[PDB]
């Protein structure tokens, strides 16, 4: 696995050099999110309403994203359905404060639908 | 004729990448990358090759022990 | 972060085109075009990775049912 | 094959306009040897004194590349070692002049080795 391994991190590291080139607004967002720990949870819909789950580590990027009931991602607009915690235990929106923010089981789960 | 031929080439890459993870094992999710692949080829404008793109690469993203991001830029950063 | 990693794009996009050529059915010419796919992702200069890409090339050229370069032309001069 | 073929004329055509983007002597070179009916029976050594076997369609490309004992291809100089016509005869090099060029059996087929 030594030889196919160097392999691999040769054409991973090709692979975001060449993202890197394209500067799409889109690309960027989804790249950047994954960086902090906002990882999707499934392939990024593109009809209209369809599923998309995201994760997000920390409560300094979910106001970066979220914004009332709009989440802002792969520049576009989703309309949040569901929120859960680390216990899938439902989360309502007005839980989400700065000032209840230590108190969740960060992260959290947002199902939202595409606008 | 235009940058379009660099997201097609990248798609190309990306597809390769994901094979060499071993996603053929799942003939559910393999068959949507490769029909992703199919797309963002055929597409006629930028706007629609792109948005293709973002798709598959989520696949790639949504994958937490194929790949961290963070790895790849340290060797980047050292090499610059 | 250089022009490096267009070379090692495009010789991805060939042994792709070569897979779907069917070369995979000759296994001792099929090793040669992967270790030569593995030699330009491994190069360190832009020398060896381009005197590499014209032996990977080379085995496109050679085919001569496989691909008319004229016709590609002419589908990208009635387009351009 | 009609789905299939659709999807192997664009990465045809993505793979060239990739190459032609390079602007590499070497690739040029070869790709337009190519499309002058001038290419190659096998893969294009690096090792010196390696094997190397191409097509020369007519005559006015075989002094375009050919001079004396010297065969330039590919970015790189060939000493020229057989000759041989379409029916397997080996030719001189004597014999490939302006005067005897409509004579032979074209294509010829030069067997040279790297410098």
């Amino acid at each position: 696995e030594d030889k196919r391994a160097k392999v691999t991190s040769a054409m991973q590291t090709m692979l975001f050099t060449m993202l890197r080139k394209l500067d799409n607004d889109a690309l960027n967002n989804i790249i950047n999110n994954a960086r902090d720990g906002c990882v999707p949870l499934n392939i990024i819909p593109l009809t209209t309403a369809a599923k998309l789950m995201v994760v997000i580590p920390d409560y300094n990027t979910y106001k970066n994203t979220c914004d009332g009931t709009t989440f802002t991602y792969a520049s576009a607009l989703w309309e949040i359905q569901q929120v859960v915690d680390a216990d899938s235990k439902i989360v309502q929106l007005s839980e989400i404060s700065m000032d209840n923010s230590p108190n969740l089981a960060w992260p959290l789960i947002v199902t939202a639908l595409r606008a | 004729a235009s940058k379009m031929s660099d997201v097609k080439c990248t798609s190309v890459v990306l597809l390769s990448v994901l094979q060499q993870l071993r996603v053929e094992s799942s003939s559910k999710l393999w068959a949507q990358c490769v029909q992703l692949h199919n797309d963002i080829l055929l597409a006629k404008d930028t706007t629609e090759a792109f948005e293709k793109m973002v798709s598959l690469l989520s696949v790639l993203l949504s994958m937490q022990g194929a790949v961290d991001i963070n790895k790849l830029c340290e060797e980047m950063l050292d090499n610059r």
